[PDB]
């Protein structure tokens, strides 16, 4: 009854390649991440000669 | 038993949808290219992406109108700007309210030397332009992002329109229109999605590309660089817009114990970050829109190609692995050019590179297509500080896209890569160094298989692992081998039969048997044949005893797959789909009721007999239909003809006969051992029928 | 935006074997038999495992990646291959009795 | 009955919420109880 | 007749109704193990006896 797990481990064995198909694609079309600056003024001194 | 391979095949088939989803993500842009002159054919779009202010793109007619395109940066109020339209200078009014998205404006001259105006309001953050020419009308992008339309004009000499650009453009057919908007309205697409990654010379024909294993274990010394793209915004040089990373190329030479190996490498980066240093809103102050820096969630790819006896056998790969050694990259100073005051200077920034994957890649230099190796590299953040002085930007880590060259003209990476290639060796000599009839062959091969081993294999059930564990595979295609066969199997005839049976059963919750049921729906012969054809689907209901026909079909399929060699990996789904249905049209089933046995054949045979002395019994269709609905069913490998001939010509005991009616493997194999001619004839007649 | 912390290491496999061997005494008999009676599966195996974080990768697949290269898989593969070769009318060798 | 466009994620989506409701929790608790009973040595005969 | 064999290299044959031994023959065991269903005997021959 429980030994099914071993027979299950082979059962979905092919799916491991599917996992690669995730990463092998996931890194390729990874999308850019935007950063949100704090809602406060940043620039200080004006151009000083 | 061995039939389980069928039941699992239709069970996990749903997973293909997930893969199919990924496939649609993987279901392609042609470009970019050098700014040159050409004639892009009809049914093709123009996906332009400039970054530098100037005249973007113009289509010359010399007889019809003049089309001009001007790109305007933000943070510029109502003033007059000068461009070079068709080689003749012209002033244009510009007024911009958006602050982070550039704007394109179309300029139309009614003739070669007509009047000048400004129209076609386009606003976009990725700064992307779409132009099409099809069916006696010119298409151009019109309407505010993200969702917009196409402006339509009708002017003569369509197919002769040759549009000379001054930026990087992609050419796409019509079918990828859903892609195009998704690749126009949703930011700059990643560079790895492109076909010709390097912006070098343009080609309109680029193609993405019994045996013996060959092992190549060589060494590489990769020298690679980076590339920056810098643009200055409007005004008087007081502020810039984009300082980004772009693909680079490097060709060099080295020594490999005698050989002056020429190594061609190309670099790209994906998933970068964009730090925003937003200055004051006054028109005259140091403001930077986007600062692209590389962090832990970003990666850099290197495409490596070089002539060698190893690289000339890469087209078919059995196994591939990488054992690179990490290399550190540190940046240098990048001083801005601010006309007044002290310009800011970037300093610091250092990262490290490690290898976490490898696959095939495409690369072109002038007209030579290559089958290159793409090494994926993950990045790590390090100790050295990275700050922007003269401002309030401090305590950040990574590596800026300003001056990663750091004076050095190459970054060295030394490692060893091992790959195994498959080479066509028709014999055990003449091994190459550089790179239908199957139906008849399969049907002819099916006369020599043994019987006892066939029964033994039919006793041991298979699964999704044992089916393909005996056949050699290519690592590139072994990724999608179960997926394709399951996708083709979910459209098989058995799939339609099971779907129809389920639909009829569910509809029944709203003949020839005792009452209405989903199985009772020469006239006797025809009705019995229909009943048997419908009952064939019971083999997917797990309500059988002992061996079944589908087990024999799976066993013979496995044996003939192993023996055969003229089948490509692209061919397995078709063979499996055809064999799972066409095999063994002459099926027989028998059911037992109070020491009585009724048997019916698909071909139109029907008989009834008793288990004591095998006396012929008149046939009653009503009780057969009454009992076959919900009762054990056993595949009639030994039908009445063989059973009666055996009971007459051979002195069997009661246990043997009773097990034969149950088709016990042990007694059947014992008969096989005894080599009784009648059982051999039955088995051989069954086996000969297994053909496409 | 900090320098990546050095990832931790794993307990030595030899120490793992020593600990598992030493754990023999603390096992009941009848309860273990009744647990073996209950069938298990991929969801029932890691109920007390894969702690709920938004970084897990369904460690069942990580086990599967390492389970195809074990002795059991190769033994099954070669047994099935021998069965197929026998069913393919193999001319037996002299030493094959 | 809908019979709609190219393959969707219906099975995955239904599994997503089928593995969160009370059935999964109950089977997890049953497995945990069986494991603890198999590990019940530090208390002798103690399970009620 | 029940034929019980192991991996260490020992084998036995006996009878179901009464527990006493009978001579063993390799041919019958080889024929049976090919097709007959095998039973994982937790209580081996020694313990059963």
């Amino acid at each position: 009854m429980a030994s099914l797990i071993y027979r299950q481990l082979l059962t979905n064995s092919y799916t491991v390649d599917l996992s690669d198909e995730i990463q092998e694609i996931g890194s390729t079309k990874s999308q850019n991440v935007t950063i949100n600056p704090g809602p406060f003024a940043q620039t200080g001194y004006a151009p000083v000669n | 038993m061995a039939s389980l391979i069928y039941r699992q095949l239709l069970t996990n088939s749903y997973t293909v949808d997930l893969s199919d989803e990924i496939q649609e993500i993987g279901s392609l842009l042609d470009g970019p290219y050098q700014p040159t002159t050409f004639n892009p054919p009809v049914d093709y779009w123009m996906l332009l992406a400039p970054t530098t202010p100037g005249v973007i793109v113009e289509g010359t007619n010399n007889t019809d109108r003049w089309l001009a395109t001007i790109l305007i940066e933000p943070n510029v109020q109502s003033e007059n700007r000068t461009y070079t339209i068709f080689g003749i200078q012209e002033q244009l009014t510009v007024s911009n309210t958006s602050q982070d998205q550039w704007k394109f404006i179309d300029v139309v001259k009614t003739t070669a030397n007509g009047s000048i105006g400004q129209y076609g309001p386009l606003l976009s953050s990725p700064k992307l332009y779409a132009v099409m020419k099809h069916n006696e009308k010119l298409y151009t992008y019109e309407g505010q992002t993200p969702n917009a339309t196409t402006a339509h004009y009708s002017t003569t000499n369509y197919d002769s329109v040759n549009m000379t650009a001054f930026c990087d453009f992609y050419i796409i057919p019509r079918s990828e229109e859903s892609k195009c908007t998704e690749y126009i309205n949703n930011g700059l697409p990643p560079i790895q999605n492109t076909r010709n990654v390097v912006p070098l010379s343009l080609t309109a024909r680029d193609v993405i590309h019994l045996w013996k294993e060959m092992q190549y274990n060589r060494d590489i010394t990769i020298r690679f660089k980076f590339a920056n793209t810098i643009i200055k915004s409007g005004g008087l040089g007081y502020k810039w817009s984009e300082i980004s990373f772009k693909p680079a190329n490097y060709q060099y030479t080295y020594t490999r114990d005698g050989e002056e190996v020429t190594a061609h490498t190309t670099c790209s980066v994906n998933g970068m970050n964009d730090f925003s240093f937003n200055g004051g809103y006054l028109p005259t102050d140091f403001v930077v829109s986007k600062f692209e820096v590389i962090k832990e969630n970003s990666y850099v790819y290197i495409d490596y190609w070089d002539d060698s006896q190893a690289f000339r056998n890469v087209v078919y790969v059995r196994s591939l692995a990488a054992n690179l050694n990490s290399v550190m990259c540190t940046g240098g100073s990048y001083n801005f050019s601010l006309p007044v005051g002290q310009w800011p200077v970037l300093t610091g920034g250092a990262v490290s590179l490690h290898s976490a994957g490898v696959t095939l890649s495409t690369q072109f230099t002038d007209f030579v297509s290559l089958n290159s190796l793409r090494f994926r590299f993950r990045l790590a953040v390090e100790e050295p500080h990275f700050k922007l002085t003269r401002t309030r930007l401090d305590r950040l880590y990574g590596l800026p896209a300003a001056d990663p060259n750091n004076g050095k003209e190459y970054y060295e990476i030394a490692g060893r890569f091992s790959l195994i290639s498959l080479v066509p060796s028709n014999d055990d000599y003449q091994t190459p160094i550089a790179n239908g009839e199957l139906r008849e062959e399969f049907n002819a091969l099916s006369q020599e298989i043994a019987m006892s081993q066939l029964i033994d294999l039919a006793l041991l059930p298979l699964d999704m692992f044992s089916m393909f564990s005996g056949i050699k595979s290519t690592i590139d295609a072994a990724k999608s081998m179960a997926t394709n066969v399951m996708k083709k199997f979910k459209k098989s005839g058995l799939a339609n039969s099971v779907s129809t049976l389920t639909d009829s059963l569910s509809d029944a919750a709203s003949s020839i048997g005792s009452s209405a049921s989903a199985w009772t729906d020469s006239s006797v012969s025809t009705q019995t044949s229909t009943i048997s054809r419908r009952l064939r689907l019971k083999e997917m209901a797990t309500q059988t005893e002992g061996m079944n026909f589908d087990d024999i079909s799976a066993a013979v399929l496995k044996t003939k797959i192993d023996k055969s060699t003229q089948i490509s990996p692209n061919t397995i789904p078709d063979i499996v789909t055809e064999a799972s249905e066409k095999f063994i049209p002459n099926r027989a089933y028998r059911v037992i009721n109070n020491d009585d046995v009724f048997e019916a054949g698909i071909d139109g045979k029907f008989f009834a007999y008793k288990v004591d002395t095998f006396e012929e019994i008149p046939f009653d269709v009503q009780k057969f239909a009454d009992l076959v609905t919900d009762s054990p069913v056993i595949s009639a490998i030994i039908d009445f003809k063989t059973l009666k001939n055996l009971n007459d010509n051979y002195g069997i005991s009661r246990q043997q006969a009773f097990n034969l009616l149950r088709s016990d493997p042990r007694v059947l194999r014992e008969f096989i051992n005894q080599d009784n001619p009648i059982i051999r004839n039955r088995i051989e007649q069954l086996i000969m029928q297994c053909r496409l | 935006n900090s320098v990546t912390v050095r990832q931790d290491l794993e307990r030595q496999l030899g120490e793992l074997r020593e600990e598992f061997n030493a754990l023999s005494q603390e096992i009941a008999m009848s309860q273990l038999i009744d647990l073996a009676l209950l069938p298990l599966d991929m969801f029932s195996m890691f109920s007390g495992i894969k702690s709920t974080i938004d970084a897990a990768k369904s460690m069942a697949t990580n086990v599967m990646k390492k389970f195809k290269k074990s002795g059991l898989a190769n033994s099954v593969s070669t047994l099935t291959d021998s069965l197929s070769d026998a069913a393919s009318s193999i001319s037996r060798g002299s030493s094959i009795r």
